[PDB]
């Protein structure tokens, strides 16, 4: 388990809008449309999307940028 | 004398007050 | 969905719109079958079917017949849920008053029409006419005639000249005045004549009626025409066991209104006589009154039940209404609890959970989970394999358990830290295993209190849990920088005796090559646990770039301290160790471990500080005998001197030579002083008891006994309990206070006697039930205090303001309180930093004074700081994040969003449960360092002797020191002697200046807060100038000011019969003490201004919470202060629309105003108003918080009167709504939406 967030409030300031990008990741996989960017050590979707956090690879901008990309790949799925 | 959860209600005139267990 | 709330007076066509048909009997069931009675109270034509999608009949019976209407019943079918939200009503034959408007304390219908209340009663009792619409006639449109004067006035005029009597008569004057009309008349009325009652009954009026006419309710709607009714389901009739029936007292009051208004209209087509029907009218109103509202009439008794019946208002209103029961806090799912156990072995992240409370609590989860991996063919076959407990499943709660939070409650919830996140740990038994190092955080002994838990379901609140609302988060205290994580007793007493020297044991003097060689030495016997050791040692520092080096050398330590060694992380220096590690030091290494090497291995250091204390602490063997409490054999000696010398006194007193006040005050004096005389003489015989020889003869050390470790280390007791178990034990008083004439002399080490256990039973009393009804008291003041301040955010990070707050080192007339570094730290400076001198400018407008400033300030010394406050914030409806400063639990600058205001509110209301209800019983400067004479706000005067003497009541003394700081502030009286000036230099300890001198604990908070001024007021002249004495003795001698440079139409009326201290020939500035006594706050502001009575306030409060020795920070009764001036008065209009005399929050005007002044266009001024705790939180625009809080009867019929819209702004009424908190994590889908 993920005993302190400490990093995660230090890689994303506001230690608010870490729950919150955290908890949009944690939907997105499991809710199974995807999956994790870490090897998940049989830990919810919670303490891996905490993990993915203090790597700095996932933050609001990352996801953001991701759905904005989804978005157009859907408009292409127009056909 | 400390630990506060009961008064102490003998005491020197001045001192706080206890606030003993 | 939807958005803002309004609220308004009924119109009868909208109460008709709400209702689908008209009850016309007072029957509620069949009495056979239970069926609704149509159309009754309970109907099934006007409201719903009883059974789901099924006509009453059952002609139209089956499921696909969807919104079709019966025609042998009348019944639509649908759910039988819509039975509990449609709508009916009653069509009263007379008109009856709405008894809301009536007896609001500003009574809305008497406001109204400029009446007063008594006469409208009359009105409405059939006592006395009234005229209305007159036309030409003698008397205006309202007036009040007898009978007898009705008799002959209708013969007077028989038309032209409408007189009724009754609620018919109330409404034909609401109807027949349009306000307009009466408007524009006030208008030159409250113009021309000054009369304050007539500018006071204009703000009011006048309001009244143009906030009135803006939204549109027609004043004829305070008067009720059509009475809606409740759904039958919110009122049921529901059949219980045995054949009882169960209803609410709602069904009886319908019931009788019913009843009464179908025979007032039989009576009217029976065509009865006027008093009949008079009588009816007024019966009719008393029905109408006891429903709508029970209590402000007879107070209706309930059908063979002598208690009152349950009315609207009174489901509504009240600690028991659906406000505070339902709304505000609430019954929760997925939720359960337990006594509590300790469970050591637990790291600080986790608990110990039962396994059945675990299974019971996740079964949605369990069910999902078995479900999912194919273990179970459907939920029904889950449900059957739990209720099984079939061994498979436990696997699976370890699964859903592993990574889910749960939350921790104890009952007295005082601050955040009373709710805690931790890991579930399945255990067997029943009990709930809790962390003990967050006992204190809890207040949770193990005497048999019970916790409960908590499941958080959504991803969102698991995520809230794991990140804010963790154990191991949630370290320093909120209210202050102090760890709440401390050890408490058992590991404290464990590391005492672990580290600790005394004069010999097993290899004392020895040399080992580190810790490990000290551990293999303990544990094999060989060497003692306390011993002098020098040992090499390796500890770290990170050193020059932040690049970690280490250090070995030679410590001179113990062989304990080095065992300890190991578990210190790499960071600390060695010297936190070398010490005997009371409780005081225990904290500060996990203070300095948190600061340097972060949370992460804080946590680790604590929870393996635990185990070795816990562990040590058992090794010990520690315990306590009778034989460790000492016994002086002087006690004895000092009780038969005592004993002497009281009797003689008593030849003494027995011969009249002594009073006999004063020789009972002699007595107490010199009991008083064999009681210490006592303590001392065992105190030395304890604390030092120890006579040990070491190569040499005998030398003495710190005791080691039992009772003495548990004392000094701050595990268990203080000096006072010793001192009771061992010596003589006080002196009590009687229930008048009188302390008593024969302290005992008993301990409870020897056996007490009849006396004075009778006598100590009094306090004992006394301190209980203070305990016991001050805690409610203290919980009735946390509320106050939510209330008032809680609606507060982070809603911007910063709005530009300069204002800010002088800070010095607090000095109340001794010696320094409260250094001001505990007043500055971890606030953002308010204006530039200099020297005295202006050398440069060493730190700027807005860096956030952390630690490396305030060491920094403390090198340049410079005591005056301007620092940034939150009552000066220029924000406005909430607080910038640079004016509140940095404080949390994390040690960073505040997040934008969190709500401070309820945080500040917690903190003041935790050392709530440590103060008291009741209170127990109750020449000249020495200055104590050495320094230099500073004489400030003093004249002074050479005498015969040469000796500076001072002529001003206001002289201050400081000490300057060589480097410019003062830490020595008195207060020199009038007429002092001083051998010094200013200007000299003095010894320490010398006497710089002589001169001749000649009850509630708790709720001295409270009043303060309330704003409540003292019982007995001082007062304060107006502005400064030369002052003297006027016009004679009519219960008050006039006070002439006089100011400079113009004249003072200026004059007060003080009452001569008090006596006064203002010099009638000497100068006295604006604020300065005419008299003596306490003073009243709101007086305070409007003299000396706004940051001077928030200093006076924060201090007071201060000074109050030190003395029982709680740390909280200025920063949360700075927010409060701000909430409390938040309303002010205005005093000229200017180019606005306000009021002469109205009250309108500080806010709203500023930002109006403003733009108003950016604009060409005159502003208005205000001034600052001081409004209670209890008051300002009525000043709340959202008025749904406001009936939350106080009492909601008249604050709904004022904004419904004013037809206040509600766009729920704040926190507490979303909190009714049930949406999305605007503070936390929803701040930022808030701050989408409102800038949407
Ligand atoms: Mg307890
Ligand atoms: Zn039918
Ligand atoms: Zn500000």
């Amino acid at each position: 388990a993920r005993v302190t967030v400490q990093d995660a409030v230090e890689k994303i300031g506001n230690r608010f809008d870490l729950v919150l990008v955290a908890a949009r990741r944690a939907r997105q996989m499991q809710v199974g449309g995807k999956d994790p960017l870490v090897p998940e050590e049989n830990d919810k979707t919670t303490v891996i999307a905490l993990r993915e956090i203090e790597e700095g690879l996932i933050n609001n901008q990352i996801l953001d940028v991701r759905e904005r990309q989804e978005q157009q790949e859907q408009e292409a799925a127009e056909l | 004398g400390g630990a506060g959860h009961v008064p102490e209600y003998f005491v020197g005139i001045g001192t706080p007050i206890s606030f003993y267990g | 969905e939807f958005d803002a709330i309004k609220i308004a007076l009924a119109s009868p066509d909208m109460i008709r719109s709400w209702s689908f048909g008209e009850v016309k009997k007072p029957e509620t069931i069949n009495y056979r079958t239970f069926k609704p009675e149509r159309d009754g109270l309970f109907c099934a034509r006007i409201f719903g079917p009883v059974k789901d999608y099924e006509c009453l009949c059952g002609k139209y019976k089956r499921l696909k017949h969807r919104g079709v209407i019966c025609e042998k019943c009348g019944v639509e079918v649908t759910q039988t849920k819509v039975r509990r939200e449609r709508m009916g009503h009653i069509e009263l034959a007379s008109p009856t008053a709405h008894i809301w408007f009536l007896k609001s304390l500003p009574s809305r219908i008497g406001l109204l029409l400029d009446m007063p209340l008594r006469d409208i009663e009359r009105v409405l009792y059939f006592e006395s006419y009234v005229v209305i619409e007159g036309g030409m006639t003698n008397l205006e449109r309202q007036q009040i005639l007898t009978e007898e004067q009705y008799l002959d006035a209708l013969e007077e005029f028989g038309d032209e000249f409408d007189a009724k009597m009754g609620a018919e008569a109330i409404q034909a004057l609401l109807k027949s005045m349009d306000l307009e009309q009466e408007c524009e008349q006030l208008r030159e009325e409250l113009n021309e004549t000054n009369s304050e009652t007539k500018r006071k009954k204009l703000t009011k009026r006048i309001k009244l009626l143009e906030a009135f006419v803006q939204s549109g309710n027609k004043p004829e709607w305070m008067i009720l025409t059509v009475l809606p009714v409740l759904p039958p389901d919110l009122r049921p009739l529901v059949p219980l066991d045995g054949g009882r029936f169960a209803t609410s007292d709602l069904n009886d009051l319908y019931r009788r209104v019913i009843n009464r208004n179908n025979r007032l209209k039989r009576l009217l087509d029976l065509a009865a006589p006027d008093i009949i029907v008079r009588n009816e009218k007024r019966m009719l109103q008393e029905a109408v009154d006891a429903l709508l509202d029970n209590g402000r009439r007879g107070r209706a008794i309930t059908g063979s039940n002598k208690r009152p019946l349950k009315s609207l208002a009174d489901m509504i209103k009240g600690k028991q209404g659906r406000f505070r029961q339902n709304l505000l806090g609430k019954r929760v799912d997925y939720s359960g609890r337990s006594v509590i156990t300790v469970g050591p072995y637990l790291r600080l992240h986790q608990c110990g959970l039962p396994k059945k409370m675990a299974l019971e609590l996740f079964k949605p989860f369990i069910y999902g989970k078995l479900e999912l991996r194919g273990l179970a063919t459907t939920i029904k076959a889950a449900k059957k394999m739990v209720e099984r407990e079939e061994a498979v499943v436990w696997d699976i709660l370890d699964e859903v358990i592993r990574e889910h939070p749960v939350l921790l409650n104890r009952a007295p919830t005082l601050h955040r830290l009373g709710i805690q996140a931790f890991e579930p740990v399945l255990i067997e038994g029943k009990a709930i295993q809790l962390h003990p190092l967050v006992c204190a955080a809890y207040n949770a002994d193990f005497d048999g209190d019970q916790m409960a838990v908590h499941v958080p379901l959504t991803l969102e609140a698991q995520l809230e849990a794991r990140a804010l609302m963790m154990s191991t988060n949630n370290i320093l205290s909120p209210a202050n920088g102090e760890p709440i994580i401390v050890p408490s007793q058992d590991v404290v007493l464990g590391l005492y005796y672990m580290t600790r020297d005394c004069v010999n044991a097993k290899g004392e003097g020895m040399v080992l090559t580190g810790p490990k060689e000290a551990e293999r030495l303990y544990r094999s016997g060989l060497a003692s646990l306390h011993a002098r050791v020098k040992v090499r040692i390796t500890e770290y520092e990170k050193d020059a770039n932040g690049e970690l080096v280490a250090k070995t050398s030679l410590k001179d330590t113990t062989v304990g301290r080095a065992i300890l060694w190991m578990i210190v992380p790499k960071g600390l220096p060695y010297s936190i160790v070398n010490q005997a590690l009371g409780k005081k030091a225990i904290s500060k290494m996990l203070n300095t471990c948190y600061r340097i090497l972060g949370l992460k291995p804080t946590v680790i250091f604590a929870d393996q500080i635990m185990y070795t204390g816990f562990a040590y602490a058992a090794r010990s063997g520690a315990s306590v005998g009778i034989d460790d409490m000492v016994i002086p054999e002087k006690k004895h000696e000092i009780i038969s001197e005592a004993e002497a010398e009281v009797a003689e006194i008593q030849e003494q007193f027995q011969s009249g030579l002594v009073t006999a006040g004063e020789r009972y005050n002699k007595v107490i004096d010199i009991w008083a002083a064999a009681n210490d005389r006592v303590s001392k003489a065992m105190m030395d015989n304890l604390q030092t008891e120890t006579v040990i020889n070491r190569d040499g003869q005998e030398e003495k050390q710190v005791s080691f006994n039992s009772i003495y470790m548990m004392a000094d280390s701050g595990a268990r007791g203080s000096a006072a309990q010793i001192r009771q178990l061992a010596g003589m034990r006080g002196l009590m008083a009687k229930p008048d206070g009188s302390i008593i004439e024969t302290p005992i002399t008993a301990n409870f080490r020897e056996g007490l006697n009849v006396l004075q256990y009778f006598i100590s039973t009094h306090g004992a009393r006394k301190g209980l039930a203070d305990t016991a009804l001050k805690t409610a008291n203290s919980g009735y003041l946390t509320r106050r205090l939510v209330d008032v301040a809680q609606d507060l955010v982070v809603t911007e990070d910063d709005c530009g303001t300069h204002e800010g707050i002088m800070m010095t080192p607090v000095i109340e007339g001794g010696d320094v309180k409260e250094p001001l570094r505990d007043r500055v730290l971890g606030r953002v400076t308010a204006e530039d930093v200099l020297k005295p001198g202006t050398a440069d400018i060493l730190v700027p407008r807005n860096t956030l004074l952390h630690e490396q400033w305030c060491d920094l300030l403390e090198e340049n010394s410079v005591d005056a700081v301007k620092v940034r406050s939150v009552v000066s914030c220029d924000t406005d409806f909430g607080v910038c994040a640079h004016c509140y400063g940095r404080d949390l639990a994390r040690g960073h600058i505040i997040n934008k969003g969190e709500a401070i205001g309820v945080i500040a509110a917690q903190s003041i209301g935790e050392p709530g449960t440590q103060l008291t209800m009741r209170t127990f019983h109750i020449s000249s400067i020495q200055v104590k360092n050495k320094g230099s004479i500073k004489l400030s706000n003093v004249k002074s005067v050479v005498n015969s002797s040469g000796k500076l003497v001072i002529t001003s009541r206001n002289t201050e003394l400081k000490l300057i020191d060589e480097f410019g700081r003062t830490k020595e502030s008195y207060k020199v009286p009038y007429g002092a002697v001083l051998a010094k000036g200013d200007g000299e230099q003095v010894a320490g300890g010398e006497t710089v200046a002589n001169w001749d001198p000649h009850t509630g604990g708790l709720p001295r908070v409270a009043d303060l807060f309330e704003a409540r001024r003292p019982k007995e007021p001082a007062i304060l002249a107006e502005i400064s100038g030369i002052v003297s004495f006027g016009k004679e003795t009519k219960g008050k001698r006039r006070l002439v000011i006089t100011p400079v440079d113009g004249s003072d139409p200026y004059e007060e009326m003080i009452p001569k019969w008090r006596q006064l201290n203002v010099f009638e020939g000497e100068r006295v500035e604006r604020g300065d003490v005419i008299s003596d006594g306490p003073e009243a706050p709101h007086d305070i502001l409007r003299l000396r201004g706004v940051h001077a009575v928030t200093r006076y306030i924060v201090n007071e409060v201060q000074d109050v919470y030190r003395l029982q020795g709680v740390k909280i920070n200025d920063k949360h009764i700075e927010v409060i202060v701000r909430q409390m001036l938040r309303k002010a008065t205005i005093v000229n209009a200017g180019s606005s629309d306000f009021l002469e005399g109205e009250q309108v929050e500080y806010s709203r005007v500023k930002i109006a105003n403003r733009e108003l002044e950016a604009n060409g266009k005159v502003g208005a001024t205000y001034s600052r108003d001081l409004l209670g705790i209890t008051k300002a939180s009525l000043a709340t625009e959202s008025f749904i918080s406001a009936a939350s809080f106080q009492e909601t009867t008249r604050v709904l019929t004022e904004a419904a009167v004013a037809g206040k819209r509600d766009e729920l702004r704040g926190l507490k009424e979303n909190v009714i709504v049930g949406r999305l908190i605007p503070a936390g994590t929803g701040y930022a889908y808030h701050q989408d939406r409102m800038r949407r």
